[PDB]
């Protein structure tokens, strides 16, 4: 019944609801993704306004859309679930009709299409979410990393970050990621990720979670220790100078 | 005052006005000038086509509704496309169901009633386009002026758009002359060209600038553009 | 508040005019039509060096004989391209023939005014106009090579050459003096490439700018970075020549 | 045409308040005083018949209404809102219970249904909350006697005794003094009549007072004999005479 | 038209916040405090009854502790009426899962669905959000004992011990102070009562102003049992813990 | 009809399904795999109406795979079959019902036991030590009623199936072009590529 | 029980020359053993140099021809008076016919 | 406060509906039209302002027929009038289809009445910007009605609305007093032609065209017909003579 | 904030201004009307004011015949009056069809009140600025007077009055019933009950009436009817031969 046009043009050619939807992303916890030569890595920061959580059950920041593609986000946690679900459903529908899992590009294009629709439909507000979608196309080894925003615009990055202090971490990556020689190892790819988060997270062993995606549905999330080891080795790179 | 009563078409002003409708009418005055005039055998539409750049085309202003009926536009082109298409259907319906060419007068009634519905209901907006309808039916030649307010008037001749008052005064004077141009299409068109040029100011009507349509006794509604209008410039 | 399909005291639609302001903030797009083909060029305009520039898709194929370029809120363009592609293919299925470039453009513009909160005319379910202008370029046997400018207003003009986006008023003035009825395809390519260079904030290279064309023979093709790079090199040489 | 009010008319204020619900409760406060007392073998609900003109017939307006043969309701606030709520309550007792389980709903559940109706008028598009508070008294086999209050917010609570409307504050205070867990039904009626006397300005008799009870089964009010399991309604409205008889022992 | 009176309940602030969600949370911050504590051998739910009288029937009363499943229960903070609407649909979703799979619904699955419903009222429909925050206490054979919390925004998280309603800040600090991973239910019951006793806006913490529930797996059985404490049982545990 | 057989042994469920697809007068294919993997430890074989057969199978597969990703968990063989039963029980009273009969053989990683379910197009589910759909059962059940033991190894089970196939090849009118055999155990689903002469 | 269909006999012939084409048909219209008309035209000029005849059940024949003639009209309206090619007409008529695939126009048609 | 006049269905503190009254202003601004009930019928007449010599004389008809026995004429927003007549025609056809007998004039009046009244019940619609004078002959006599934007209507001996309503009404009042026995159809036509000419003085700046129609039991068989040719000229002359 | 006076939502004081302003509309006609109960009848009197000389006085009426048995008199604007009338007639017809007997006066009243109540709660529906007085001789209750308002309120009266000078008529009637000690007009003929009504109508208002200043409706066993100008004249003559 409700169809009030909430997302509309303003005198200066802006859609304030979409604009403010990005401000909700700037509020969300930092998410980052870097693509290596043979892998993609996704890093996210964990808040500390309240600490006493059960980490086993509490929803993790990186979600699987299919066995070969993952999606992380920044902004409203509630909104992201609605997007993640729709993506997972479409992932299955594509497998069912095309007889082939989605390409990271396609899955992204769909998630962007949903977001875009909410920017010009009646009685709805846009998603307060920006996403990072990463993985490997079926039977392909070339790494894929895409980003979407509430506007419905999407594009691929060699490395990107969204959320709070994403400005800071992007600068780091801009002057630390060489397109000529991308992190040729899973290890040095995760290292560059943690480094970029440490620019913002401010000593957070339990405040940093990493996920590594390799070709052919090879996805694994790193445990506190494995990451903590990277943190230990990085703080030495500084002190040894 | 006006600011409080012009938010939508569903609101009357304290003086009894519908500003949204009046604003729609203002879009016509900003539109390019077009002229209509009729004798007892033919009816002519002469429209000035407007261009954005010298690199753009001159936007078409005349639309054919049926073999015996057509109209010229002034204002928002898409709204002209909507109403002309609606009129096309009404002409098409009349033919198929009754094997009957729709009377020009009735076509006006239908355009009036459709425009009216957009002025009484919330959420909608008035049409932002003036329409001059010509046609040769079972009762001779006809010319109609359509206003987004829903007001449709049958006239011997008229003009709408920017500086349209020049052509309107001219026709009001040339009345006794052109009304008798029967059996001569070329003279009626020339009379329409002399009408439209009375509303010029910026330029002079060129070949890819002029648009003329005609209907009548033994002349199906046909549109002349470019080279075909050269003999009238 | 105030209706989404309200009239201004000057006889304009607020939402449509505000929509055009959004297009003024978009990446530059240029179209030039010649008797040898129509050329489409866009400013990629990446927001960061980490953004993989070739993933920016601002020139798209509607059919083999119709391609188009976008400017403004490029996200809004997806459903428009989709409608156009469907309209073309559907027409081919119904009549065993290519859709006319004008007819295709008319169909895309037919969506533009389908916005409102319940406007009495049909069922226009769309909360706002499109935030994107389209340059539709193609060829058909009836009217030859064509270039169209499709606005969110629903009106479409046919241009011999047209520019839309941030540097439009500047680029358009340039096109005014440079265009003539006997240009060759190559000449138009360099011409687009030159005018883009002038209006772009960034130094034009084969990575922040993209060319494409439509010719009766080979249809709509997007120029790969190598082919464009050579045309940029060719331009610089002809500019430094005098 | 068409209800274009598909949005809520009750929203949260920055302070966290729900304006329209607060204002509904304010309208309740202006209403005539009504009360309820739960005894060991019954419940009593009472209110004042505030005749809006001596020409009006106060009988043709029941502030106390039967919902089921074991459940009664009384209110404070807006008369019309109460009336339609009673209609909805009576129907929902059939549609959501009797036509399914073959027996009338227990008090708590019918109360829960009425609560839901009022809750929706707090959230649904283009409506205002009901401007009444309800005092529903009933009996069912597995819960015995119970007394519930239902507010415009949709919230409801069980009571041993309470009052709503005009002089609720003073009436509640007087009930706290006189109530015990050993009260017989007659004693509760007596206390009810006493508590209501402080709330009535003018005439205080069986024609200005409306009072009903949820007590024993009335086989004389059933209308038929021959079914041993059917013993009659527990709800009974007291007659004008029956009230006056107890007023002489005031 | 109607547009004039539209509050627009689902719009972003210039800061990127949801007005109605924020204001709804402010509403809950005045509701009676509810606490959940997860132990090694069970979960504890405790709630403070907001507003009471001598005449309020406490035996037939329930305003904060509701039974969703035989294995899942909720603590309520906010509008009781709003809560009951969500509780009802939750109870249905639980049964729908059971009819379909012939297995009791996993706790997160139920929690997510309810949280999604709340999220809905956050993004479309033009209606006010539910002025409710839930503490879910439940058990399933995949994660064992689980404690969840959901609010009007449609966001949910898991906890070892959590509080909703009034004075959550003070309550959370006291819990974060005396909680240990190896705790027992009887330790949790006590911690809960202590926390409330120090966050109460009332004079003393009496039994008539409390609701109590525990989800244990009674050793002499092998199955999960839910215990919603009766007035007398709350009165007992109140004396034993040393509050009298 | 086609041949759909299933047998639960000590530590596994074995599914045997005919490889023939016949339309009217001609045998169009002799290597058809009439089964779908719903999850790593749950397999479903199917027979029935031409279109409905695969369409229903793939539909069920799509839903389980979606569930698996959403929850990051595998539904127990019991749970899966129950979902399938309801889908069929819905179908039966719809405009056009799925005329598909299924066997669901799965290994329950929680209970550490194999399970075999038999559901027909009506939604008649039953748990069985061995099952069949269509005419196959008429010859096989007495065989299995005779030679079946719950402690039989997977190897003993395959021998038991071989004896079933042989019987079906001797007494049954239709050339079903042999069977595809698959084993469901604690390690997942594998196909016995050597049943053409085992 | 009501039968929607009927048969009005007649025959139609189409021959294509190297630079011409003919579509002919008898002018007899019949029902059972009676003659409805001795002159009832069956082959029509639809415009754009196209002649069409839908022979079989007169009512369906007329309705189809009528719909196609109207389709030609709208082809002009929607495509700047572009001439409908004969192959384009053929495909259009296929859709016109296949539209009533489960309640067929009971006619053989030739253009 | 204020703003009671910004929404259609709103009551102002004095129990008024300003949007309805604002519609009246649009009526008052319009052309003048009249109705005269004679001894066996009704006569309708309207002023037709000739904007210019370009208007085709006798073509832009304003008086509308409903069914075959009802004549309708209105002042104000012409399109709104047409919309109202379209509805009336549907309404009349609905009546005849079920009851066989052509719709009685009072029956038809309430039909237009209820519809116009409906456009004052909601803020999503605008009230009608026309006052309509209509009527005709039925089973028991002739009837003359006038319908206001408020939805209000009554039966009249003579009715007038628009620019020069006062001039008209005054002339009508003279006729009612001087003819207590009843004016004839013939006479009413001439008389209407006069009243229009006299009422035109409140607009004497622009030239005008006259238009008359009538429904008389003896003169038109009870059918609504337009006054044309000789009978029109006779009426025009009767007025032109008595204007001096 | 300040829109709580435009639509039927609560004000901070817990009021509904649109309902209160709808009440104000009921006096817009400046017409008074009363109803009284006889021994076996019910009579309504209403002021008939015809200002314009061009009006056909036979068409000016605020009394309606809802059914064979039920009559309704309205205080307020005629467009709203007629809206309410038609609905009541439709409701009366439907009830009879659905339940097999004539809709009682009090039931139609309750139903109409419930309808009015809905406009009190729903934002898109405005209240009808009318007060409805229903009259009949109910086959179970006898002579009946039930009255509804824009608030959705309704109740039965021994006798009632409505309009600008309502209070004067009400208090006058009150005093008579304090005096007579009965709840009706103890008369056998309705003609005298009509006469009683016109008498106390004059006494309270302080105005004399001609045959064209009044409007009368009478409800009897199995019929409700309105009096003609002459029937009223006969009534006015009878009261004149007493004063």
């Amino acid at each position: 019944g409700y169809d009030r046009a909430l997302s509309i043009f303003s005198p200066d050619g802006h859609i304030f609801q979409v604009e403010y939807a990005l401000e909700a992303v700037k509020r969300g916890t930092c998410a980052v993704g870097v693509k290596g030569k043979n892998c993609v890595v996704l890093g996210c920061e964990r808040r500390s306004t309240l600490k006493l959580q059960d980490t086993r059950i509490t929803p993790s920041k990186v979600s699987k859309i299919d066995s070969h593609v993952v999606l992380s986000f920044s902004g409203l946690n509630a909104d992201s679930r609605i997007l993640i679900e729709k993506a997972r459903v479409e992932a299955q529908s594509h497998r069912l009709t095309l007889e082939d899992p989605v390409t990271v590009e396609y899955l992204t294009r769909y998630v962007a299409g949903v977001q875009q629709r909410y920017t010009q439909s009646g009685g709805v507000r846009p998603f307060g979410v920006s996403t990072l979608i990463a993985g490997f196309d079926p039977r392909d080894d070339e790494p894929k990393l895409y980003q979407t925003e509430p506007s419905g615009i999407y594009s691929s990055w060699s490395a990107q970050t969204i959320g709070r202090n994403s400005k800071t971490v992007r600068e780091f990556l801009e002057k630390n990621y060489d397109r000529k020689e991308p992190p040729a190892t899973v290890e040095e790819c995760v290292k560059l990720t943690v480094r970029s988060l440490l620019e913002v997270v401010q000593t957070g062993a339990k405040n940093i979670e990493i996920t590594v995606v390799k070709p052919d549905s090879d996805i694994v999330a790193l445990s506190s220790e494995e990451i903590n080891q990277y943190v230990t080795q990085i703080e030495q790179e500084k002190q040894e100078q | 005052f006006r600011n409080n009563y012009d938010g939508d078409t569903v609101t009357f002003s304290p003086t009894g006005r519908l500003f949204q409708v009046e604003y729609a009418l203002e879009a016509i005055k900003q539109g390019s000038v077009t002229v209509g005039l009729r004798s007892n055998t033919h009816a002519v539409l002469v429209a000035l086509k407007r261009n954005a750049d010298e690199l753009s085309s001159y936007q078409k202003k005349i639309i054919k509704c049926d073999e015996h009926m057509g109209l010229s536009l002034a204002g928002l082109a898409p709204d002209a496309r909507v109403l002309s298409n609606y009129l096309r259907q009404q002409c098409n319906y009349s033919s198929l169901v009754f094997n009957r060419k729709l009377a020009v007068e009735r076509a006006g009634h239908l355009l009036c009633d459709k425009a009216q519905k957009n002025t009484q209901s919330y959420g909608g907006r008035p049409y932002g386009v003036g329409l001059l309808i010509i046609g040769y039916d079972k009762s001779g030649a006809h010319l109609l002026e359509f206003q987004p307010s829903g007001n449709v008037t049958e006239l011997y001749g008229t003009a709408i758009g920017a500086r349209s008052q020049g052509a309107k005064t001219y026709l009001e004077r040339t009345l006794d002359t052109f009304i008798k141009i029967d059996g001569n299409p070329d003279e009626l068109i020339k009379a329409g060209v002399e009408a439209i040029s009375q509303s010029l100011r910026d330029e002079s009507l060129t070949v890819d600038n002029l648009s003329i349509a005609i209907v009548g006794k033994d002349t199906p509604f046909t549109i002349y553009d470019g080279e075909a209008v050269a003999k009238y410039i | 508040d105030r209706g989404v399909s309200t009239f201004s005291p000057e006889g304009r639609l607020f939402q449509v005019e505000y929509s055009l302001e959004a297009i003024k903030l978009g990446s530059t797009a240029i179209g030039i039509a010649t008797k040898e083909g129509v050329v489409l060029g866009v400013e990629k305009r990446a927001t960061s060096p980490l953004l993989e520039s070739d993933s920016i898709e601002k020139i798209v194929e509607i059919d083999r004989h119709i391609g188009c370029a976008m400017s403004g809120l490029t996200a809004d363009a997806r459903s428009m391209i989709e409608h156009a592609r469907t309209a073309a293919v559907t027409h081919n299925l119904y009549y065993d023939e290519d859709i006319n470039v004008e007819s295709l453009t008319q169909s895309v513009c037919d969506l533009a005014l389908r916005f409102g909160e319940g406007a009495s005319g049909e069922e226009r379910l769309m909360s706002r106009p499109f935030g994107v202008a389209l340059l539709i370029a193609g060829h058909d046997a009836d009217d030859g090579y064509q270039l169209f400018h499709a606005e969110p207003s629903g009106t479409f003009y046919r241009y011999n050459a047209k520019a839309i986006g941030s540097g439009s008023e500047g680029a358009q003035a340039e096109l005014l003096n440079e265009w003539h009825s006997s240009l060759t395809l190559k000449e138009a390519e360099l011409l687009v490439l030159k005018i883009l260079k002038q209006v772009m904030e960034e130094k034009l290279d084969e990575n922040n700018a993209q060319l494409s064309c439509i010719t009766k023979q080979d249809g709509f093709k997007i120029y790969d970075n190598e082919k464009t790079a050579e045309l940029i090199k060719e331009l610089k040489e002809k500019e430094a020549a005098e | 045409m068409t209800d274009r009010y598909s949005f809520s008319l009750t929203t949260f204020s920055p302070s966290g308040k729900l304006g329209q619900i607060d204002y509904a409760l304010t309208a309740v406060k202006q209403g005539v005083t009504s009360l309820g007392i739960k005894a060991t073998n019954g419940v009593v609900i009472a209110t004042e018949k505030k005749s809006s003109s001596p020409l009006a017939m106060s009988e043709t307006l029941s502030k106390v209404s039967l919902l089921t043969p074991d459940i009664g309701a009384v209110y404070s606030g807006m008369g019309p809102d109460y009336r339609v709520l009673v209609d909805k309550s009576r129907k929902v007792a059939h549609t959501s219970y009797k036509r399914i389980y073959g027996e009338y709903p227990p008090t708590k559940l019918l109360v829960s249904e009425v609560a839901k109706i009022m809750q929706e008028a707090t959230q649904s598009g283009g409506v205002r909350p009901f401007g009444v508070s309800l005092l529903i008294a009933g009996h069912d086999e597995f819960n015995g006697f119970s007394l519930y209050q239902v507010d415009p917010s949709g919230s409801y609570f069980p009571w041993k005794a309470t009052a709503i409307g005009k002089g609720s504050v003073a009436a509640k205070t007087f009930l706290e003094k006189r109530w015990n867990d050993e009260l017989e039904l007659e004693d509760a009626i007596h206390i009810a009549l006493l508590t209501l006397k402080e709330s009535v300005e003018g005439e205080f008799n069986g024609d200005t007072i409306e009072l009903a009870i949820i007590g024993d089964e009335n086989p004389d009010l059933l209308g038929y004999t021959g079914i041993p399991t059917d013993k009659g309604p527990r709800f009974r409205k007291l007659t004008s005479q029956e009230i006056n008889d107890r007023l002489e022992a005031l | 038209g109607s547009r004039r009176y539209d509050s627009r309940t689902t719009i972003f602030s210039p800061e990127g916040r949801l007005y109605q969600v924020e204001y709804a949370l402010e509403s809950i911050s005045h509701a009676g405090t509810a606490i959940g504590i997860m132990a090694s051998d069970g979960i504890v739910l405790a709630a403070e009854r907001k507003v009471t009288s001598t005449l309020l029937e406490q035996d037939t009363s329930t305003e904060k502790l509701y039974k969703l499943n035989d294995k899942i229960a909720v603590a309520v903070a906010g509008l009781t009426a709003d809560a009951e609407i969500l509780i009802n649909t939750a109870r249905i979703h639980a049964q729908n899962y059971l009819k379909t799979y012939n297995e009791d619904i996993p706790v997160e699955i139920l929690v997510r669905r309810l949280s999604d419903i709340k999220q809905g009222y956050t993004q479309h429909g033009g209606l006010r959000p539910f002025g409710v925050s839930f503490i879910y206490a439940g058990y399933d054979d995949r994660y064992g004992y689980q404690l969840y919390t959901s609010n009007p925004s449609g966001n949910y998280t898991g906890w070892k011990a959590i509080s909703v309603g009034a004075n959550t800040s003070a309550a959370q600090t006291l819990l974060q102070m005396d909680y240990k991973d190896d705790m027992k239910v009887d330790d949790a019951i006590e911690l809960a009562l202590k926390t409330l006793s120090k966050t109460t806006d009332s004079s003393a913490l009496t039994y008539d102003r409390l609701e109590f529930a525990t989800i244990r797996k009674g050793a002499n059985d092998g199955e999960v049992y839910q215990k919603i404490f009766k007035p007398q049982e709350i009165k007992d545990i109140l004396v034993k813990t040393g509050i009298t | 009809m086609d041949i759909i057989l299933g047998i639960r042994v000590q530590d596994s469920v074995i599914l045997a399904s005919s490889k023939a697809v016949t339309r009217g007068i001609s045998v169009l294919k002799d290597s058809d795999d009439k089964t779908r993997q719903l999850s790593p430890h749950t397999l479903m074989s199917f027979a029935g109406e031409a279109g409905d057969t695969v369409q229903f199978a793939e539909y069920i597969q799509a839903n389980i795979q979606l569930y698996s990703i959403r929850e990051d968990y595998e539904l127990s063989p019991q749970a899966v079959s129950s979902f399938v039963r309801q889908e069929l029980a819905k179908s039966i009273r719809s405009r056009r019902p799925y005329q598909v009969n299924v066997l669901i053989g799965g290994y329950d990683k929680k209970k550490n036991k194999p399970e075999l379910y038999q559901i027909d197009y009506l939604g008649t589910k039953v748990e069985l030590p061995y099952g069949a759909h269509g005419y196959s059962g008429f010859y096989t059940f007495s065989l299995l009623d005779h030679h079946y033991r719950p402690d039989m190894t997977t190897e003993e089970g395959l021998d038991l199936l071989k004896l079933c196939v042989q019987e079906l090849e001797k007494r049954m009118p239709m050339d079903f072009k042999g069977v595809i055999v698959k084993i469901v155990d604690k390690d997942g689903i594998r196909q016995v590529d050597d049943f053409q002469a085992q | 029980q009501f039968n929607p269909y009927g048969d009005n006999g007649g025959t139609i012939l189409g021959i294509a020359g190297e630079d011409f084409a003919v579509l002919a048909g008898d002018t007899r219209n019949i029902t059972d053993y009676s003659i409805n008309s001795r002159y009832e035209p069956k082959v029509f000029d639809c415009g754009d140099n196209i002649v069409m005849s839908a022979n079989g059940f007169a009512a369906d024949g007329d309705a189809l021809v009528k719909r196609f003639k109207n389709s030609v009209k709208w082809y002009h309206f929607d495509h700047n008076d572009k001439k409908l090619s004969i192959n384009s007409a053929a495909r259009n008529i296929q859709h016109l016919l296949y539209g009533k695939r489960f309640f067929p126009y009971y006619v053989h048609t030739i253009i | 406060g204020t703003g009671y006049d910004l929404s259609n269905s709103v009551f102002s503190p004095d129990g008024r509906n300003f949007q309805v009254e604002y519609a009246v202003k649009a009526v008052e601004n319009g052309t003048t039209s009249i109705g005269i009930k004679c001894n066996d019928g009704v006569v309708f007449a309207v002023e037709k302002l000739i904007t210019s010599k370009l208007l085709v004389p006798q073509k832009n008809v304003k008086i509308q027929v409903v069914d075959r026995h009802i004549g309708c004429v209105y002042s104000g927003l012409i399109p709104d009038g047409r919309h109202l007549v379209n509805r009336g025609r549907e309404e009349a056809a609905s009546f005849k289809k079920l009851y066989k007998t052509p719709i009685p004039i009072p029956a038809f009046a309430d039909r237009l009445g209820q519809y116009v009244q409906a456009h004052t019940l909601y803020n999503s619609v605008r009230p009608f910007g026309v006052s309509t004078i209509f009527g005709g002959v039925d089973k028991n006599g002739a009837h003359l009605y006038m319908l206001e934007p408020s939805g209000s209507y009554w039966g009249y001996k003579g009715a007038a609305t628009g620019k020069g309503r006062q001039s008209a009404k005054a002339e009508l009042e003279k006729l009612v007093d001087h003819h207590p026995e009843g004016l004839s159809a013939r006479e009413a036509v001439k008389q209407a032609a006069k009243i229009i000419y006299l009422a035109h003085e409140d607009n004497k700046e622009k030239d005008f065209e006259l238009e008359i129609s009538w429904c008389s039991l003896s003169e038109t068989n009870g059918l609504h017909k337009f006054v044309k040719g000789d009978l029109l000229q006779e009426a025009i002359d009767f007025a032109q003579k008595e204007i001096n | 904030a300040g829109y709580d006076r435009h639509i039927t939502i609560f004000s901070p004081e817990g009021r509904l201004y649109q309902v209160e302003y709808a009440f104000k509309a009921t006096n817009q006609t400046n017409i008074n009307s009363l109803a009284v109960r006889g021994k076996d009848c019910t009579v309504v009197i209403s002021q008939k004011k015809v200002p314009d000389k061009l009006l056909d006085p036979t068409t000016v009426s605020y009394i309606f015949c809802i059914s064979r048995t039920i009559g309704m008199v309205v205080n307020g604007p005629i467009p709203d009056a007629r809206n309410a009338a038609l609905r009541a007639k439709a409701e009366a017809a439907e009830f009879r069809y659905k339940y097999g007997y004539d809709m009682p006066c009090d039931v139609l009243a309750k139903r109409m009140a419930n309808l009015s109540q809905i406009y009190t709660q729903r934002a898109y529906m405005r209240p009808l600025g009318v007060i409805l007085t229903f009259v009949s001789v109910d086959e179970e209750l006898g002579p009946s007077i039930y009255k509804t308002d824009p608030a959705g309120y309704y109740v039965g009266y021994k006798a009632t009055a409505t309009g600008p000078k309502q209070q004067e008529i009400t208090t006058n009637l009150e005093n008579h019933f304090k005096k007579s000690k009965i709840d009706h007009i103890n008369e056998e003929s309705w003609e005298k009950v009509v006469e009683f009504a016109i008498t106390h109508m004059i006494d309270a208002l302080g105005t004399e009436f001609s045959k064209n200043d009044l409007e009368v409706g009478v409800a009897t066993k199995d019929k409700f009817f309105t009096l003609s100008a002459e029937n009223i004249e006969e009534r006015l003559v009878a009261i004149a031969e007493q004063d």
